[PDB]
């Protein structure tokens, strides 16, 4: 109900999306963000899932891209889904326990700062080290931004972050779908589609297996 | 005032304002304002689609007399696969029809170019975009609009006749015209069939029931062959 | 006003301000079992207990059954887990059921006494100092203290919605267990197996094809 | 004033000509009460609409059967479809009962409380289930052409045409059942036999209708 960009020009978008949240396009046909508290929680959930999917898509695409060139290292020919049954320096259970404890610590710190902004901006061991007073949930800053990149156009940068996060989330969902249907790595499907795009489509692949 | 029946009283919902208004509505399907507004766009889209299709069929037969238009979707080979062509056509047609539909329900809302902010369609009516869609307009606007709706109605009836003649005789429009001019007293539909209380004979459907397109057996049946006279 | 039947006459007893305060009020009472406010309160407690019990049971049946289909676990069927669990156990089923009945009777008796008199379990000098924490909140069937350790019931704005996710889900669980029983007496296999068999051919594998749920067909 | 089913007989009080196709035909006074007449009006409209669909389908299938198209008769179409296509009969019955149950239940509760279905409890749709009159459910879903919301005289004429065509279709379906039980063939086969010889091929010569013949 404003002049901000929309996902459907002319459509009557809901009134609870006023543009305050980053990447607001008024897309909510199910009206899941009607409740202000639910929307406040969904914003943080979307941001965390976005950054995690960004790291996931980057960690899926970079090793396969580096394996196809002269660059070599121990785990190169292994697929992203086949990395679990790999011979490491420690069993997966021990690593799972270690990461669960570390993630529990950082996630509890983030949750504490989420229920009360600025309540967790102090380093527990060194009292001198701290985060700036001006902070919002989901945007830590301080040591998390050592180069001061947020000091510039934060709105455009936040829009870039949310858009890249949505794109990465869709890409990861596509990775799962392609792995469950084709049963091959994503870059292989990309090259297969690039060789002949007219006969390498989702409709053709699914019709052949029907 | 021109009408579809000289000396007849036109319906109350038709006052001769819209282009091509000849007071023809025995069922009164255009009595409602919203229904008439939607049907106007439907008729315009039907008119343009039928005109393009009739011109395509005529040029296809004149340039290629050995390729049947009814078989045009069957005996045409292209490097682009049929599934890829269908995907491209579905996406492009979906995009343009969504823009047109949004302009119908919300006028002056999708007239802006998304890629470039400097291009924008000028204010217009519903069903008549204009601007980039109308680079040259030789003649009066209302006169050309009436000519457009009349040519569209003729083209719609022409496409229906094309389909029926291709299903009954299996020949194209030019071939059917030449065959009819050769023996006009025996090549009309009245000569091909007749119905009486003791007998009901109909011409056979020249189109095969099934078409083997890459081993799929696409059914190609004659439109309401059982109801054929 | 949300209703279980648009246009149906909502009962007058379900339209009172106290009856509308309950979670999941959809005006469903064709038999009029909630006309009496005392009966309605008792049945509301019964529905809450059934919802939580059904949710725990259906979860303990569905999740290990879904993990058994994959390689995560090897839990047997819910209708056969009792025999397998009692085979290599440390006590027979009778002794275990006796201890169970004793332990469950104590807490159910305390819950019954709190239902009869709200907050009565906080009698001084009766539970070695833990009696203070045994007093529930203002609403019957929603206690605090030892229960709810995370303290998610302190935020009222979501409280009214939280309860809606507890009753509705529980109601679904109550039907789920019912299906688990009916399917057991109709196909002879587990619930996950019935779901997979139905997904394989939904147009020919259902309750209208087993010959048990439709004997006239 | 208006024509009646029996000329010279005064029309009853419960039939004043306000309803479509009102000819004052009620010798048993089954619709004397207002609520009972309302229920019977909706029942007659539903019966006529179903009879119209059935008569049209039976006539079209018999047309395809008379010509060399392989269409089965209406009294064998169920067996032909169930045996030709791998379709489970009880499953189809249950699906049909589910869809009809939902539609007829919404219609029933709308009859009990007019305009109740327009509250928006069904996917948010409100004006599509508001209803116009008894047995005439106007809206954009049931009447997308908007013929019930324009030209009142034309609407009343269409209402009269609908009730008359419905009664004719009901009589047609009864005739289909009697013709199949007496002659054993389809309706168009009976029509062809009658057109071939109308003086000797009729109900007075089938040997079943008139037992003393």
């Amino acid at each position: 109900d404003a002049a901000l960009p929309s996902w459907m020009p002319g459509a009557d978008l809901p009134g609870y999306l006023n543009g305050t949240l980053p990447g607001d396009f008024g897309f909510d046909p199910l009206y899941l963000g009607q409740d202000p508290v639910k929307l406040k929680w969904y914003a943080q959930a979307e941001l965390m899932n976005a950054r995690f999917a960004m790291l996931a898509v980057a960690g899926i695409l970079v090793p396969e891209l580096l394996s196809n060139i002269g660059f070599s290292w121990p785990g190169a020919g292994v697929a992203w889904y086949d990395a679990g049954k790999f011979e490491y320096f420690a069993p997966a259970s021990s690593l799972f326990g270690v990461q669960m404890l570390l993630f529990a610590w950082v996630e509890i710190r983030r949750y504490q700062d989420f229920v009360k902004p600025g309540s967790a901006n102090q380093d527990p061991i060194f009292t001198n080290n701290k985060l700036p007073d001006g902070n919002e949930p989901g945007y830590p800053g301080g040591i998390f931004d050592p180069f001061g990149w947020s000091k510039g156009d934060i709105k455009s940068l936040k829009l870039k972050e949310i858009k890249n996060g949505r794109l990465a989330m869709l890409a990861f969902a596509g990775f799962i779908g392609q792995a469950y249907t084709t049963g091959t790595t994503p870059l292989k499907n990309l090259s297969t589609h690039l060789a002949d795009p007219w006969s390498t489509t989702v409709w053709q692949n699914d019709l052949a297996r029907l | 005032r021109p009408l579809w029946l000289p000396g007849s009283t036109p319906p109350a919902h038709l006052k001769g304002d819209l282009p091509g208004d000849f007071g023809f509505d025995p069922l009164g399907l255009g009595a409602n304002a919203e229904s008439l507004k939607w049907f106007k766009e439907s008729e315009l889209v039907h008119s343009r689609w039928a005109m393009a299709a009739v011109a395509g069929i005529l040029v296809q037969e004149i340039v290629r007399p050995d390729v049947f238009w009814y078989n045009a979707g069957k005996e045409v080979e292209s490097p682009l696969g049929p599934l890829g062509l269908l995907a491209v056509e579905f996406f492009l047609m979906h995009w343009v029809e969504v823009r047109r539909w949004q302009d119908l329900r919300k006028p002056g809302s999708v007239d802006q170019d998304p890629i470039f902010s400097q291009y924008k369609l000028p204010p217009h009516e519903v069903g008549y975009p204009g601007g980039v869609f109308a680079p040259f307009i030789p003649g009066d606007l209302a006169e050309l609009k009436v000519k457009e709706i009349k040519n569209g109605r003729l083209a719609m009836l022409a496409f229906v006749g094309f389909v029926m003649a291709a299903q009954v005789t299996g020949k194209g429009p030019i071939a059917a015209l030449q065959e009819h001019l050769a023996d006009p007293w025996g090549t009309t539909i009245f000569s091909k069939a007749a119905v009486v209380p003791g007998q009901a004979v109909a011409p056979p459907c020249k189109i095969p029931a099934s078409v083997s397109y890459k081993g799929i057996e696409i059914p190609t049946p004659c439109f309401l062959q059982g109801l054929w006279p | 006003r949300q209703s279980w039947l648009p246009g149906s006459q909502i009962p007058a007893h379900l339209d009172t301000p106290a009856a509308q305060a309950l979670a999941g009020n959809f005006g469903f009472d064709p038999l009029g079992l909630g006309k009496d406010p005392v009966a309605l309160r008792w049945y509301q407690q019964a529905e809450l207990i059934h919802c939580r019990t059904a949710m725990a049971g259906v979860a303990g049946i569905l999740i290990p059954g879904l993990l058994t289909k994959a390689g995560a676990l090897n839990v047997p069927e819910w209708y056969d887990a009792g025999k397998v669990a009692i085979e290599n156990s440390f006590a027979p089923w009778g002794s275990l059921l006796a201890v169970q009945l004793f332990l469950c009777g104590f807490v159910e008796a305390k819950r019954w006494q709190d239902i009869r008199k709200p907050g009565s379990q906080g009698e001084p000098g009766s539970f070695l100092g833990f009696e203070a924490s045994l007093k529930g909140t203002s609403e019957l069937g929603y206690p605090g203290g030892p229960f709810d350790p995370l303290g998610l019931s302190k935020e009222a704005d979501k409280w009214a919605d939280w309860k809606l996710k507890e009753v509705k889900n529980g109601r679904l669980a109550m039907l789920a267990f019912l299906g688990f029983v009916a399917q057991k007496y109709a196909t002879g296999a587990g619930p996950v197996d019935n779901l997979a068999a139905h997904l394989k051919d939904p147009w020919h594998v259902n309750y209208a094809t087993n010959g048990v749920s439709l004997p006239f067909l | 004033v208006r024509p009646v089913w029996f000329p010279g007989n005064p029309p009853p009080a419960h039939l004043d000509g306000s309803l479509a196709g009102d000819y004052g035909f009620d010798p048993l006074f089954l619709g004397q009460e207002p609520q009972t007449l309302k229920w019977y009006v909706q029942a007659e409209l539903v019966h006529g609409r179903f009879a119209m669909l059935g008569a049209a389908g039976i006539i079209l299938t018999s047309i395809g059967a008379k010509v060399g198209l392989g269409f089965p008769e209406w009294y064998d179409a169920g067996k032909v479809v169930v045996e030709k296509n791998n379709i489970d009969f009880p499953t189809l019955m249950v699906i049909q009962f589910y869809l009809m149950g939902w539609a007829e239940t919404k219609r029933w509760y709308d009859f009990k409380n007019p305009g109740s279905q327009a509250d928006g409890s069904f996917l948010g749709f409100t004006e599509e289930f508001k209803g116009l009159e008894n047995g005439y459910p106007g809206g954009r879903f049931f009447d997308p052409m908007g013929l019930s919301r324009g030209d009142a005289a034309k609407y009343q004429e269409y209402k009269q045409k609908e009730v008359k065509n419905g009664r004719l279709a009901m009589i047609a379906c009864l005739g289909f059942a009697a013709q199949y039980a007496a002659t054993g063939k389809g309706p168009l086969d009976n029509l062809a036999d009658h057109l071939a010889d109308p003086n000797h091929v009729n109900f007075a010569t089938n040997g079943v209708s008139i037992p003393i013949a």
